[PDB]
């Protein structure tokens, strides 16, 4: 009995899961938009913190400056923790809804003798795609926000007789953002799907 | 034998008991009807056979391998051997007939060409080859039931379990479905049918009849 | 045939829908947490902007301060709009999942001859309770953030000897926050539930 | 009459046609069986009666009021008159029997005391009063079907439609269910039964029999 290879089945699963996301446009576009905005917010907060820190470094007085940096770091970290926690939960809800949508298919698949891993892999890849697309959209949104802010910043820089310019996310930071997005999209999917799939019976 | 029971019994959570000291033996190639009343324990017996629900008292042997305490990870390998036909002709309305009949062959990864040829052979055997590309909705009830039987049998199962396949068909199509099952039995597939229609079983006395009355099996 | 009064049925529906949220703790606690954080960001940002503006008012210097205020207002508005949109979108998903969970009940209810309004009102009140609880949770989150930040602000002020402390949200503002929360919880629920209810058939 | 058809016909989206020039009249108090084949159009005829699906050619009159183009907002008022019993004995497993039987009385707001007394009377009539507080799961199949019938009839419907109520019961309980339906008919409730079991209809020749063959109704 001819059997497909490991990488062949994995690539087929990835392509099929990407195709499946567009079965329900309304159901899966809103979640992508929400993830994009939620992940973009902390990116913009970090961007502003980085810009102000660069300004401060570029410029009794020294002792007071460090405390302001500490306060800014605490605020940014708190908001980042909130938003990252938010992204984790929303992904789980969408996958739980998807699993409940495919109740009959999973029932029939389990009845015929399919292993749990076969049932589970498509949802892992769907979560990974959610994370990746959300990260890309968040990066685009942060770029647009920087473009928007530059106009206001120019007036302040001109009035101060300065040549200050906003600096966008570094190319090394974009890789970290994408890694975080896919990490959430995978971990939330695994945890929620594994915990929820157990409580579904073949009949 | 293909399936055996040793003083197996089951009691539900509420305390009502479906099966009590039911014992029977099934040899490869034989066919049984498993007649019973509206209540009794016909469906439960079928669930116990394929390990959907575990027993309490006795032990179950599939091919000399104990299924009494099969670990949950090894259940799929057992279920792959057993094909099941249900009264509701469970089908996926979204997908095509060819996709439904090919699901068991895709659960275990197989080359698409072999899947195509095997599904074509199965549908030719059941006479639905012509409508292989059509949706289940356009089919009639009997055609949907035949598609379900084909999907059950596509994977060369050693034992075929049918839970009242002819529930939603008039007597005219009952004969056709039962003759299809008899053809499969001639092919060499062990079949254990389950029905409460006394007329149908009384029609054909060749096959051994097991009567399940209030959880007890006379086997006569 | 005795029939219940309008206010009686509405009150009973509100009470029963509130009781319904506790059917699924994991299903409906995560959404409340996400809404709380999302609606908390706007309030906390407004709090920070208000505090810095009050400090500036307390304090050539006139010209640049107006530009700084303009930049702060732009940043706050842009970052708050995203969270308002996210709260609007996320509420719809939870109610869509709930409606798909009650598929059989709605089928039987429509088959027996129930009007659409009877089917729909429980979801409206569930959305309203979502909004109200989210607003309350966001208010508490902002208060807790103020409590956390006050210690660091005091540590910073000791060096400056400013003797300045943060001040929490005003009572009038809290009413507006609750109104916004309930407004979103009602509007998103109405839109999503009404659009989705059409495509469920009795059999 | 309680329901009438004038040259009504229906064609599905695919082009297959369920009903062609079917015409019959039903007087208040009479009972009909509506026999047909495994295919034919028995379920569709029942769907058309209660406006789940609209017709194409003819017109439908419930009590002299045209139902051919009833606006979607007035459908619930019509459905309140008609009670429906299905083969699957659709019940809410989560809720109790008393809650399931009281759903039609809560769809339209009614005082709880009247709901209690009416549900108690209905369950007493069907003999399930004792188990009113139990869950559907603990009941047997026949008890679940009787609960479904009670829920259908609790609202004093003028016309009762049953779509193969005895699909999942052996002949022994078929007689009991049919006698319950006959009692309801004696009460004065018009009933239009639907089944393909020729034996059951041939058992009782008092009630007029309508045969639906390939979408045509001989009415003999
Ligand atoms: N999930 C369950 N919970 C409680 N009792 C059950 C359950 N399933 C079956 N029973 C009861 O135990 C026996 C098994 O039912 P079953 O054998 O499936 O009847 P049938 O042969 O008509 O399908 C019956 O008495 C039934 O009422
Ligand atoms: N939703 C549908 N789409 C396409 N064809 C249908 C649909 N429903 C019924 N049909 C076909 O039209 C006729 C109506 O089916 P039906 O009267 O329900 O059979 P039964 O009496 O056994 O329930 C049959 O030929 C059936 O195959
Ligand atoms: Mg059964
Ligand atoms: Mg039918």
């Amino acid at each position: 009995a001819k059997t497909d290879s490991f990488l062949a089945i994995h690539f087929k699963q990835a392509k099929a899961s990407f195709a499946a996301l567009w079965r329900r446009p309304l159901g899966n576009i809103l979640t992508l938009a929400v993830i994009s905005m939620a992940l973009a917010l902390p990116a913009s907060l970090y961007l502003l913190s980085k810009n102000i820190a660069s300004v401060a470094e570029r410029v009794d007085w020294f002792a007071r400056l460090d405390a302001i940096r500490h306060l800014a770091t605490i605020v940014v970290i708190s908001l980042s923790s909130l938003m990252l926690m938010s992204v984790f939960l929303i992904v789980g809800n969408t996958l739980r809804f998807n699993v409940q949508a495919n109740k009959e298919e999973i029932q029939t698949m389990k009845l015929i003798g399919a292993t749990d891993a076969y049932i589970l892999r498509p949802y892992l890849y769907s979560g990974m795609w959610f994370g990746l697309l959300g990260a890309v959209a968040a990066w685009l949104l942060t770029a647009l926000m920087t473009i928007l802010l530059n106009g206001a910043v120019e007036a302040l820089a001109q009035l101060y007789d300065s040549r200050f310019r906003l600096i966008g996310l570094g190319w090394d930071e974009s890789l970290l953002l994408l890694m975080l997005g896919v990490f959430l999209g995978c971990v939330a999917a695994k945890v929620s799907a594994k915990r929820h799939l157990k409580e579904i019976e073949p009949v | 034998g293909v399936i055996r029971f040793q003083q197996v019994s089951k009691a539900y959570r509420g305390g009502r008991q479906a099966l009590q000291k039911v014992d029977f033996h099934l040899r490869r190639g034989e066919m049984a009807f498993l007649g019973g009343h509206s209540g009794a324990g016909k469906s439960t017996l079928l669930k116990l056979i394929c390990a959907i629900e575990r027993p309490t008292d006795g032990k179950i042997s599939f091919n000399g391998h104990d299924i009494t305490r099969i670990p949950n990870k090894d259940i799929p390998f057992l279920r792959r051997n057993i094909g099941i036909v249900f009264q509701d002709h469970r089908l996926l309305m979204d997908r095509s007939i060819y996709d439904n009949v090919a699901l068991p062959m895709r659960i275990e990864s197989i080359s698409e060409n072999e899947i195509k040829r095997r599904v074509s052979a199965a549908l030719d055997k059941t006479g639905l080859l012509d409508k292989a590309r059509c949706l289940p909705s356009q089919l009639s009830g009997g055609e949907q039931q035949r598609v379900g039987i084909a999907r059950a049998v596509v994977n060369r199962p050693t034992l075929l379990l049918a839970d009242e396949p002819t529930g939603n068909l008039d007597p005219e199509l009952s004969s056709r479905v039962l003759r299809l099952f008899e053809e499969f039995n001639r092919a060499g597939v062990t079949i254990l049918l389950a029905t409460h229609d006394i007329h149908l079983v009384n029609s054909r006395p060749q096959y051994r009849h097991l009567e399940l009355n209030q959880g007890f099996l006379s086997e006569v």
